């Protein structure tokens, strides 16, 4: 599975340019496709989603009508029209895969994204502790909130955990707040209740440093948490 | 003169009543128990249509009956226009989904696994609803020329020219065009029926669908053109004999009926594949 | 030979014998002692619709909730059953298939038929499609039956006499179960996983050891072919539907038959059957389209399931006990409670 | 001749006859005692509340 | 009512669907034919011109045929044939040098055929029967005289008379002749004749469909 996304550059501010992600190792036509930017110090924030099948789109309210998402199924391409770009389009974008059906895994793999950069109501999701020193061999845990409920009437709790280390996109660490994703070491467990949840690691390695971020997938205008820095 | 003068008004007074009734007693019985045999493809929807048609015509012979036997219509005038107006709609309905069911007998011999998207049901549902709509549309002129004052009949009743003008164009659009598409498509189906008669020098000949596509064309024209000629006729004769004209539609007006009564028999228990269903239901 | 055919039935009068000297009472009259079930009334809470061909066979998966069907317009559909979704859709390269059956982890499902072939199925792939991860073959007749034992060990049983469990891994059967004298047409699998009991055309159901390929016990006394099997829950006991339109009940400790499930209106095959989760129930599927609820205690006609247009050809019960499904070759699966 | 067959019927005939059997009557007590045991916990015999269903149909 | 991944899992069902109703469509315009027939009938040879189960796929004339040879599913066929009631027309070979040829395998060809026609799911469904080696037969007839297979046969041993009395004999096995009909052809011709038959069939069925028949 890989997700090459290309375009990146510079632009000047009112421009317009198109992302393109290419996909490769798995059947793209099957899959929902996620546009996520990050900015050059600050979290990842959720941009445009297109369904399987393209029979479903959604973009943020802070791109909604500049951005337009678009996917070549025989092509197994995936595209980001952009215009009237602003100061606060310059950020990392990544693509990501998500297909949904009674017990799959959304948000499972990232791609290694593209940088952008310009010249010169909502779920409001929390996570107050920004950094945490750590040391190898000690239990941890990553705490979150949330202003509504995730937890749905169908039983299923919202939450999503990502880690994403230096120099590399995020990886998908807990899908509704409790489910494993596979990969992932024993390590870390996704634990919470309504409206608060927390993420542990018992006998943390090394290789678990990073900004551990939360998101939510109960309302479409997909809201991510501030990140937890863990240093060693 | 005055031979004429009381022999026709005879017609009127026993013949109308008693054709009318015997083709109600038998058209009811026909089109209730193919209705209960149909309760599914677009040649299902269009023959179940065709019942219903034809049912509901019927359903306005009683009235007439009544009326005919009293020499005065009963039932006031509103029921008056509601049930000659239910009447001619429904025949002319009728008479529509009859040339939709030689244009799905064609596609059927034309694209055996029902390919072509006239074939779909929810098309031919669609379609069927055109009809009805379309029909009420093009019958609505009728409603000024009915008017009371009497009950006089759609023939006989408004004014001459206009009468004729609206009869003229209903038969042009209502009979003869779907006449001439029905034609062509069962000839285009006779002809594939003849030139795919035996292939197989041992098989079961093809006579028998031959024989019935031929009858439904033979049917249908025999029993309606005399009803349209005369009354196209009848109406003219008003402007600037005329009992014999009278007698003449009042005797084709029946025999244009009786088309509500064969077509249970003709499309339902003719066809053995159906009439074994509907022994066996 | 002769003196050993002599011998042999010599053998079948002494077994018939000992299983004489324990048949000192009947199910019946020990059961006479409890009241019977009420009027079993299910109704049809989900019609699960999208099969296009005649349904031959549906599993349960363990969760309770997901079930794969098979059916011969060459698919396998796994239906979420709570919402009615599908999950997933298998295009098969036979469209023969006889069997289906839904691993206990739920990574893998299994079918196959006509072929001769037990293909698997990855549900869990990286690359988000189901492809085959093996075709068993070896068989010689069609497969009429696969259950799966673990990820990688399945049994299945074929229409050319014998059964085999295979190793997944390697493609390889490593068991070949033989004995019978037709064909094997259903196979029910242990509780505890470690005995199957398989029912053929020869009117006869056999109890093999999977591990030691050791057949321990043979149950007759079906007039015709057997179609079904099924385990009592708790595994000490099973039943077996037939062509002569009987269900019965043997017992694996007494060794012989218990109690027979039979009506006079039914002169139909069985086409499935199924127990409740306590054991108290036995629904069973017939040809004349309808599913009869047996009190598998009392034999009683506790109920039916008439909902179907044409034969029903599969049932099934959740894990849970919480609903029946029951396929059809009408095309549609309808989840009964 | 079938004789490998025949002496196969034969072994497999009296390991079939060997094994001990035990009575009907405690077989049948058995089954009785399981469905006693497990009988509140199944729903197809005892319906659950509306409530408490899966399959709850709306 | 529904969540966000509700909703798209009811996205994906529905995609199915229209997967499987295309594919639907797809395989109800194919022709499915079963291949029957006893032993070395021909039908090794018959599939030459268009480990259980074989289907051969091939298209003539604009139409699509699947062809299920089953001959090789040493199994009872009372359990699977039912499998089958729903194809198009059933082709049967039958092999005209087993008149006097034992296991007289032509009265098991007889046997299997009385079988199959009469069975209860096989009711519509119309027999293609093939009459192959008619070559062979030729010569065999002369050397060996027809009433060794039917004693009361009183017709002359020559070609022409013995082999429509064969084909009488087969088509008289029909119990049911009045729902059900038989394409007898002695063996690109043979693929012209399947063709012939099934669009026949399919005429017949769609007559009877929309009354007419």
């Amino acid at each position: 599975v890989q997700l090459v996304e290309s375009g990146g550059g510079l632009v000047q501010p009112g421009g317009s340019r198109k992302l393109s992600c290419s996909a490769s190792g798995f059947a793209f036509s099957s899959f929902g496709m996620h546009w996520v930017r990050q900015a050059p110090e600050k979290g990842l924030e959720w941009v445009a989603y297109i369904s399987s099948g393209s029979g479903t789109i959604y973009y943020a309210d802070t791109v909604k009508g500049r951005f337009t998402i678009s996917r070549d199924d025989p092509k197994n391409t995936l595209f980001l029209q952009m215009t009237s770009l602003r100061s606060e389009d310059t950020a990392m974008y990544y693509c990501v895969r998500s297909i949904y059906y009674y017990g799959s895994s959304p948000f499972d793999f990232w791609g290694q994204g593209t940088t952008l950069t310009v010249s010169s109501s909502d779920i409001v999701m929390t996570q107050a502790t920004s950094s945490v020193p750590v040391t190898p061999g000690e239990s941890v845990s990553i705490s979150c909130r949330s202003s509504k409920s995730l937890l749905h009437s169908n039983g299923n709790t919202y939450l999503y955990w990502f880690l994403q280390r230096p120099g590399q996109s995020p990886q998908l660490l807990i899908y509704r707040m409790s489910n494993l994703a596979s990969g992932v070491p024993d390590r870390f467990s996704g634990s919470g209740s309504g409206t608060a949840f927390t993420l542990t690691i018992s006998r943390l390695e090394a290789e678990d440093v990073g900004v551990y971020y939360c998101m939510q997938h109960l309302e479409y205008p997909l809201t991510f948490g501030a990140g937890t820095k863990l240093e060693l | 003169c005055k031979n004429w003068l009381a022999a026709e008004a005879a017609l009127e007074k026993y013949y109308l009543s008693i054709f009318y009734g015997i083709e109600f007693v038998v058209g009811v019985l026909g089109n209730t128990i193919v209705v209960y045999g149909y309760i599914w493809n677009s040649s299902n929807i269009y023959l179940f249509n065709l019942s219903v048609s034809d049912l509901a015509f019927l359903c306005t012979l009683p009235m007439l009956i009544r009326s005919y036997a009293n020499g005065n219509w009963i039932y006031g005038d509103v029921l008056c226009i509601s049930n000659r107006y239910v009447l001619h709609a429904n025949l002319y309905t009728s008479i529509l989904f009859l040339t939709f069911i030689s244009i799905d007998r064609y596609l059927i011999i034309k694209y055996p696994f029902r390919e072509h998207l006239l074939q779909k049901k929810e098309f031919a549902i669609l379609i069927s609803l055109a009809i009805w709509v379309l029909v009420t549309l093009e019958l609505l002129p009728i409603l000024p020329l009915i008017n009371p004052v009497t009950c006089n009949d759609f023939a006989s009743s408004g004014d001459p020219n206009y009468n004729l003008i609206y009869s003229m164009c209903l038969t042009l659009l209502g009979f003869l065009i779907p006449l001439f598409v029905m034609c062509f498509f069962y000839y285009k189906i006779a002809l594939f029926l003849k030139q795919r008669n035996r292939q197989v020098a041992t098989a079961l000949p093809l006579e028998k669908p031959l024989n019935l596509v031929i009858m439904a064309v033979v049917i249908f024209s025999v029993l309606f053109t005399p009803y349209h000629v005369m009354r196209n006729v009848r109406i003219a004769s008003r402007l600037g004999t005329q009992v014999v004209i009278n007698s003449f539609y009042i005797v084709t007006r029946p025999l244009a009926f009786l088309n509500s009564v064969i077509n249970p028999v003709f499309y339902f228990l003719l066809g053995d594949h159906f009439r074994d269903m509907l022994m066996n239901q | 030979l002769d003196q050993l055919r002599q011998e042999a039935e010599q053998l079948k009068n002494q077994i018939r014998d000992a299983r004489k000297a324990c048949a000192d009472a009947t199910l019946s009259q020990i059961t006479n002692n409890i009241d019977p079930v009420g009027r079993i009334q299910m109704r049809t809470r989900r019609t699960l619709r999208g099969h296009l061909a005649k349904i031959y066979a549906m599993h349960w998966g363990t969760d309770s909730r997901l079930l794969v069907s098979a059916s011969q317009d060459g698919k396998l559909i796994i239906w979420d059953s709570y919402t009615t979704n599908k999950v997933h859709a298998i295009p098969l390269r036979s469209s023969w298939v006889m069997t289906c059956a839904y691993a206990p982890s739920g990574n893998y499902v299994a079918c196959g038929g006509l072929d001769n072939i037990c293909s698997i199925y990855n549900l869990k792939t990286r690359e988000g499609n189901v492809r085959v991860s093996r075709e068993l073959a070896g068989h010689t007749g069609y497969l009429s039956c696969c259950r799966f034992l673990d990820d990688n060990q399945i049994v299945t049983s074929s229409g050319d006499t014998t059964c085999a469990l295979w190793d997944i891994e390697t493609g390889q059967q490593t068991t070949t179960f033989t004995g019978h004298t037709g064909d094997v047409m259903s196979l029910s699998l242990a509780p505890d996983t470690r005995l199957f009991v398989s029912g053929a055309c020869d009117a006869s159901a056999k109890l093999w050891d999977v591990r030691e390929g050791m057949c321990r016990q043979t149950f007759t006394g079906h007039e015709s072919d057997i179609n079904a099997i099924c385990f009592f829950p708790n595994g000490n006991a099973f039943a077996t539907g037939s062509d002569d339109a009987t269900c019965r009940l043997f017992d694996l400790r007494a060794d012989q038959e218990l109690m027979t499930y039979s009506h006079d209106n039914i002169i139909c095959g069985i086409t499935s059957v199924s127990f409740s989760k306590s054991g108290r129930l036995l629904l069973a599927g017939y040809d004349d389209f309808n599913c009869n609820v047996w009190d598998a205690l009392k034999a009683d006609r506790a109920g039916v399931l008439a909902g179907h247009d044409n034969r029903v050809s599969c049932l099934g019960v959740t894990d849970d006990g919480m609903a029946v499904a029951t396929g059809s070759w009408d095309s549609f699966l309808k989840i009964w409670n | 001749a079938s004789i490998a067959q025949a002496r196969k019927l034969v072994e497999q005939l009296k390991m079939e006859a060997n094994i001990d059997r035990i009575k009907v009557s405690k077989a049948a007590a058995d089954l009785m005692a399981y469905c006693e045991a497990h009988a509140k916990e199944d729903p197809l015999l005892t319906p659950v509340p509306a409530s408490e269903n899966p399959f709850r149909e709306k | 009512t529904l969540s966000a991944e509700d909703k798209a899992a009811v996205e994906r069902s529905k995609m199915i669907d229209r997967n499987l109703r295309e594919d639907g469509e797809k395989a109800a315009r194919e022709v499915k034919l079963l291949l029957l027939g006893a032993g070395e009938s021909g039908k090794n040879t018959i599939v030459k011109q268009m480990t259980g189960i074989v289907e051969t796929h091939f298209t003539f004339k604009d139409l699509h045929f699947k062809m299920f040879d089953v001959g090789a599913q040493r199994s009872e066929r009372k359990k699977w044939i039912h499998c089958f009631e729903g194809v198009t027309a059933i082709i049967f070979c039958v092999a005209l040098s087993d008149y006097d040829l034992v296991l007289n395998r032509m009265h098991a060809s007889m046997k299997l055929f009385d079988s199959i026609c009469n069975n209860k799911w096989f009711t519509d469904t119309s027999i293609i029967l093939f009459l192959n080696k008619k070559d062979l037969f030729e010569e065999k007839i002369k050397k060996s005289p027809l009433t060794i297979c039917y004693p009361e046969y009183a017709g002359s041993n020559t070609y022409e008379e013995a082999a429509a009395y064969i084909q009488c004999q087969f088509e008289d096995l029909n119990k049911r002749k009045d729902t059900k009909e038989i394409y007898t052809h002695f063996t690109t011709k043979n693929v012209q004749f399947v063709f012939d038959a099934v669009t026949d069939v399919i005429i017949k069925n769609n007559l009877k469909d929309c009354g007419l028949f």
